[PDB]
């Protein structure tokens, strides 16, 4: 009565048998921008069934020594579908997201994931391993794309803030004896009502294995993790020609 | 009419001036009601009260929750800059000094402001001047707030000291410190201490890569200090500025930093000395 | 004009006084606010959020720091064995330093209220076990048996589909508030210990792994308060921030 | 009932070397294996518990390992007080099965047997029973078979061998082969011949005796 | 005889009564702080309501 | 220091029963298991059973159920093993070990038990000396045979303890229900028959110490 769910937006449905509840991040649903908060004067476009649908990214592979992965939003979808074309032709952007993370395993496996949504996830650098050299992270690290990137030091989240306090952010666990899914509905969280899709990355997904994967010698060792995402109430403004970067 | 398809929060605010009471309870022995067993995978914290686990009393708590507010957590003045005019040396030997407004260079006020992502407040700056000895001699000074785009001073006798539109304040050294109130001055709705993005467009190279994290919405100008006079004064001046937060709103709480700081613009940590959050012990079964 | 007299406290700068200063921009008007989600008004809203406790704070885990968030359970040979033990005061050096409750308590001096600790089991579905989580009011040290540790506030945890239990730490104290405990004369503010024991055993079939891990979470209840703001000793600036 | 196989029962290396004693189980025993050492005469002494840990008092020459169903005890380097029988034990299930036991011996050069037959005394078969013996003295290594030869005929059973273990500082083996017989069938034949065949040697080392001498 | 409302909190003022002697509301005191809390959008941001005494999922 | 001290040796007829004790010391006796291990000569080591002396429960091996029975007296800190219906396969060494974490960390001394119906016989010393026909060559070994003695064993010496660099005391091997051993001494022919050797048996059970010269 709580373990089964269906999520139908657009022309895409996601069915799950053994899932936990759905987290609405900070208790608010995705809305359109009202007239008391809008500052632009043009008429924003609203493709409500072509961009508000589920998009499946690349599957990862979970090992016994995996450190953890992260993605950036909306950077993962600025080259995919008709959402990627409206992100290239327009200057402004406002959307909220559904985030769904899947990992199936048997009743003889064990492990635990922490799927979190950190708004304004600025990364750091090791400063050359001595603190003297002022490094800055490259563009393939700050905007990885549909593939995502790996964490180097997951205890400090590659930013100097601990993993132990990540649960103040909206989060769900994936305990392999309990569930195989994790669903978070994220509202638009920004200081301005509209911002650009190619420069600013609003939040960051972050899947980190807190308890490592362990099975017995002979079981299946190919245990993948996949991420499916869906924009909700997406609108664009400021039409021009296509800029890719 | 011809086309048919062409035709919400969760919680509620509540005022709570005191901590909650504990009602009396007795023993329960039943089936189907398990208040202790929770589900940590759902993202929800455990809602099990103390009365659903032990045998409690009736306690009327009168413990106030006012000092834990954000307005009382931030209304303490903390140091934000030390501006130094030496007579001999390398920094500011010619009687004037400029300082770009970045309030994130001292660690105690930085770790408190970086609990949140967005903050919207009013400020209150206090200017404490002395010699490096700690002594005070009679000398007139001038601080001037230079907004972005305004001309910056280049000497003691520049035209920027005319103060036709810029706010300034004339102070001696022997009088009380100078307090001014500064409003919320950002072109956005709140200050961002964490900006995940580049301020400009353009193909990003490694050369123009020291702009990841630099939001122009927090760029606020320059404090320009001088000793008023065409001649030079035979006195060294060290000025310490203290900021006090007023009328504060805050959004999106964050984890709190456990590594030492390195730079003012980016959260780069030291990689070979990643210190631990907790103090260690020898065995897990001993205390 | 009006006859006035000046009192002590003239020309002092107290860093906490709530005064009225002179403005710098006549006629200014700020940018209008918009609805940014996740607004916070007290710090007690953040203290009620469960965060990961570091019970496994060993000296051998400091080079691989990810193992400090987990405690292993295993199949035993003796019966009724001690698993872990840690003190229950959030403002002390130890396992409570990793929590957002512990890092925010150290900005204050005194505290009062009840705490809850949630233990999550991250093993296999075919595993079976029962554990005893006890809490002892101040007095002697950690017990040597569980026949001594059963005399306190204890919770029998059974593993199953609901893979979490909540042990509440009741507010049992002499005084109304409680300053932060140290190794010295300030240790009459101690709160006691929290021990985990094996109630029966950890039993697995063939094919299931014979060691599982438990992650511990901790937060505060509704009658938790804080008092007398101070500066933390967790942040230390050494030379300069460039 | 977890049968636990320890192969092989005999192995021999000299001092200052490296021994490796293997023990393979049949079911998964979850690293709950223990190694013992039993000197001849006294009680066993536990050396390794849990296939990794040393007990308090045993030196650092012993170090155990193992992963899967095969395990290993290694002695580097072997001294003279470390020559004993070594057992593995499984304490994961009942009955707590022990291994077979690998005896350690010392490796040195070969020595040929010196066969010395002794005839029966005259006074002892007066009671009706005689007893013929075939002593051999100070040879190496063990796995031989000595044949009893009466006028070109094969005769077993009735025989019995009694070996010994290694002596102290010279590492050599001895054996006593005797057999009782009622004295009427003592006068069946006349010869006394014992062939002691060896592994490398093609022809056995044979002495002879006769009654009519 | 009134004053310019230009503080950082007018429609969402966390205070009730402050002191002022100027025409700019960002110069005023901090005053007493409000004690309004809504902690359930950090402790239980779950779509369907979970009753405490009942188990959450089965 | 924790030590276990068992009873001495026994010797009973076929069909009788014995009771082996094992006294623990320097330990909390009622809160640890006490095991029993049998060692048949001379190849094996097998478990029999354990006992918790606190509540008194017992867990036996399957192939020792009807034969062994275990009790424990906590007023004396002493375990007991009563082996009943004793036969010829019940001649072994019986150990007493305690269990700490699944393994046996401390063991006893080892009591021995032999089951035989034969009564104490005096041994017979028979010489093995060359020889009526063959003496070749310049060095010849010599020994003496001992047969017919119970229980094992006897201590055979040579020349009042002066010969030890040529002795070979062989272990017993019983036949027809009665033991048999031998000895050997090598001499050069320059000392034979200059050294008429002195076999000397010593059997303290029957008090029969007879000597023999050649
Ligand atoms: C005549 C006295 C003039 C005093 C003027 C002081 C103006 C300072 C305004 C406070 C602005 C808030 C700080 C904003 C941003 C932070 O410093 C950012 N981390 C900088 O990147």
């Amino acid at each position: 009565s709580d373990r089964v769910a269906q999520l139908t937006i657009g022309n895409s449905t996601i069915t799950t048998q053994e899932a936990a509840n759905i987290v609405i991040a900070y208790g608010e649903w995705p809305e359109y921008c009202p007239d008391t908060d809008a500052t632009a004067v043009d008429k924003p476009t609203r493709p409500d069934v072509s961009v508000n649908r589920f998009f499946t990214l690349d599957t990862k592979s979970w090992a016994k020594d995996s450190k953890g992965w992260y993605w950036k939003f909306p950077d993962v979808l600025t080259e995919v579908g008709v959402f990627g074309q409206n992100a290239q032709f327009h200057y402004l952007y406002r959307s909220g997201f559904c985030v769904h993370v899947q990992c199936n395993a048997s009743k003889f496996h064990q492990g635990a994931l922490l799927v979190a949504v950190l708004p304004e996830y600025v990364l750091g650098t090791i400063a050359g391993g001595t603190g003297n050299e002022n490094s800055h992270p490259p563009y393939a690290t700050t905007q990885p794309g549909q593939v995502g990137a790996v964490l180097t030091h997951p205890y400090v989240l590659d930013a100097g803030i601990p993993l132990s306090q990540l649960t103040v952010c909206p989060h769900q666990w994936i305990n392999l004896r309990t569930n195989n899914c994790a669903t978070i509905i994220v509202p638009y969280m920004n200081t301005v009502p509209f911002d650009s899709a190619l420069n600013h990355c609003n939040f960051g997904l972050l899947v980190i294995p807190v308890v490592p994967l362990d099975f017995n010698a002979g079981a299946t060792s190919e245990i993948p993790i996949t991420v499916t995402i869906a924009p909700m109430c997406a609108e664009f403004a400021g039409l021009r020609q296509a800029v890719k970067q | 009419d011809p086309i048919a398809d062409m035709i919400r929060s969760l919680t509620a605010l509540q005022v709570l001036p005191t901590a909650a009471n504990t009602e009396a309870s007795s023993h329960r022995l039943g089936t189907g009601v398990v208040p202790a067993l929770q589900a940590a995978e759902t993202g929800a914290s455990s809602n099990a009260s103390d009365k659903n686990l032990i045998e409690t009393r009736c306690v009327l708590n009168h413990h106030s929750t006012q000092e834990t507010a954000i307005g009382n957590f931030f209304s303490r003045a903390g140091l934000v800059s030390i501006i130094t005019m030496p007579t001999m040396g390398t920094q500011n030997t010619d009687g004037y000094a400029n300082w770009d407004i970045d309030l994130m260079g001292y660690a105690q006020l930085r770790r408190k402001c970086e609990l949140f992502t967005y903050m919207r407040f009013d400020a209150e700056f206090t200017f404490v001047v002395a010699k490096p000895n700690g002594e005070l001699v009679p000398q007139l000074l001038q601080y001037m707030y230079v907004p972005p785009g305004a001309p910056k001073p280049t000497s003691r006798d520049s035209f920027a000291w005319q103060t036709a539109t810029n706010p300034s304040v004339f102070v001696k050294m022997t009088d009380p410190p100078a307090q001014v109130s500064v409003p919320f001055m950002s072109p956005a709705s709140a200050y961002q201490w964490f900006y995940d993005g580049y301020p400009t467009f353009g193909e990003h190279l490694q050369a123009n890569d020291l702009d990841y994290g630099q939001c122009p919405n927090n760029m606020m100008g320059t404090f320009s200090i001088r000793t008023v006079g065409t001649k030079k004064s035979p006195h060294s001046i060290t000025l310490r500025v203290y900021m006090r937060i007023k009328h504060v709103r805050a959004w999106i709480p964050r984890p709190l930093r456990n590594q030492p700081y390195l730079f003012k613009t980016n959260p780069n940590y030291k990689g070979n000395d990643i210190k631990c959050t907790s103090t260690s012990r020898d065995k897990i079964t001993t205390l | 004009g009006i006859p006035t007299e000046l009192k002590p406290g003239t020309n002092q700068f107290l860093t906490t006084d709530d005064g009225v200063s002179a403005p710098i921009l006549p006629g200014f008007h700020p940018t209008p606010p918009i609805h940014i989600p996740g607004e916070v008004r007290n710090l007690l809203e953040i203290c009620r959020v469960e965060t990961i406790l570091e019970v496994n704070n060993l000296k051998t885990n400091e080079t691989t720091p990810m193992q400090r968030l987990c405690f292993p359970v295993s199949v035993q040979s003796k019966t009724g064995e001690l698993c872990a033990a840690f003190r229950a005061d959030p403002g002390r050096d130890g396992p409570w330093q990793s929590t957002i409750l512990g890092q925010l308590c150290r900005y204050y001096t005194q505290w009062s209220g009840s705490l809850e600790v949630t233990f999550m089991f991250a093993g296999s579905f075919m595993a079976t076990g029962k554990m005893l989580i006890a809490y002892t009011p101040p007095g002697g040290s950690v017990p040597a048996d569980r026949i001594t540790a059963m005399l306190g506030t204890h919770v029998i945890w059974d593993f199953g589909l609901q893979s979490s239990v909540t042990l509440v730490v009741p507010w049992i104290s002499n005084t109304h508030y409680r300053a932060h405990a140290r190794a010295g004369y300030f240790d009459y503010y101690t709160t006691g210990i929290i021990t985990i024991w094996y109630q029966t055993n950890y039993v697995v079939p063939i094919g299931a792994p014979t060691t599982a891990y438990i992650v511990a979470l901790a937060a505060a209840q509704d009658n938790f308060t804080m008092k007398l703001c101070k500066d933390t000793e967790d942040i230390e600036q050494t030379a300069n921030i460039q | 009932d977890i049968q636990m196989t320890q192969s092989s029962s005999y192995l021999s290396v000299s001092l200052g070397g490296r021994v490796t004693i293997t023990c393979k189980a049949s079911d998964h025993i979850n690293n709950w294996l223990a190694w013992y050492q039993q000197k001849p005469g006294n009680a066993p002494r536990l050396l390794i518990s849990g296939a990794t840990s040393l007990e308090t008092g045993v030196p650092s020459r012993f170090s155990g390992s193992g992963s899967g169903k095969d395990y290993t005890l290694s002695i580097t380097s072997l001294q003279t007080e470390d020559v004993a029988t070594y057992y593995c034990q499984q304490y994961w299930n009942s009955p707590y099965t022990f291994g077979g036991g690998t005896k350690l011996e010392i490796k040195r050069a070969d020595a040929a047997p010196t066969v010395s037959i002794f005839p029966p005394s005259s006074e002892q078969l007066t009671s009706g029973g005689a007893s013929v013996v075939c002593f051999l003295n100070n040879f190496y290594p063990k796995d031989i078979n000595v044949k009893w030869k009466i006028d070109g005929s094969e005769r077993q059973n009735g025989v019995l061998n009694s070996w010994t273990d290694q002596d102290s500082k010279d590492s050599t083996y001895s054996m006593s082969s005797t057999l009782t017989l009622t004295k009427d069938e003592y006068e069946r034949h006349n010869s006394y011949t014992c062939e002691a065949t060896h592994k490398t040697s093609t022809s056995p080392i044979v002495k002879s005796f006769n009654r009519n001498e | 005889s009134h004053e310019n409302s230009n503080s950082a909190s007018e429609g969402s003022t966390i205070n009730y009564t402050t002191i002022n002697y100027y025409k700019d509301a960002y110069a005023a005191s901090a005053g007493r702080q409000d004690m309004s809390q809504d902690p359930k959008r950090f402790t239980d941001p779950v779509m369907d309501v979970i009753h405490e005494m009942a188990p959450p999922l089965k | 220091q924790v030590q276990l001290q068992q009873s001495g040796p026994e010797l009973v007829k076929p069909g009788a029963s014995v009771k082996i004790s094992c006294k623990a010391s320097g330990y909390a006796f009622s809160t640890s298991w006490m095991n029993w291990v049998i060692q048949r000569p001379g190849q094996g080591l097998e478990w029999i059973g354990r006992i918790y002396p606190g509540d008194g429960d017992t867990n036996y091996n399957g192939k020792f159920k009807g034969k062994a029975t275990l009790t424990a007296d906590k007023s004396s800190s002493t375990a007991y093993m009563q082996l009943s219906s004793l036969t010829s396969v019940d001649s072994a060494v019986y150990f007493c070990a305690r269990r700490d974490y699944g393994y046996f960390d401390y063991w006893g001394q080892g009591t021995t038990l032999t089951v035989s119906s034969a009564k104490t016989t005096p041994p017979s010393v028979y010489p093995l000396a060359p020889g009526c026909g063959d003496t070749t060559g310049s060095s010849v070994t010599l020994g003496c045979l001992v047969k017919g003695y119970f229980p094992e064993s006897v201590t055979v010496t040579w020349n009042s303890g002066s010969l030890s660099s040529s002795v070979h005391t062989f272990p017993a091997l019983l036949q027809s229900g009665l033991y048999t051993m031998s000895s050997s001494v090598t001499v050069p022919s320059s000392t034979w028959p200059s050294q008429t050797v002195t076999c000397s048996v010593a059997h303290p059970a029957s008090s029969t110490t007879v000597d023999k010269k050649l």
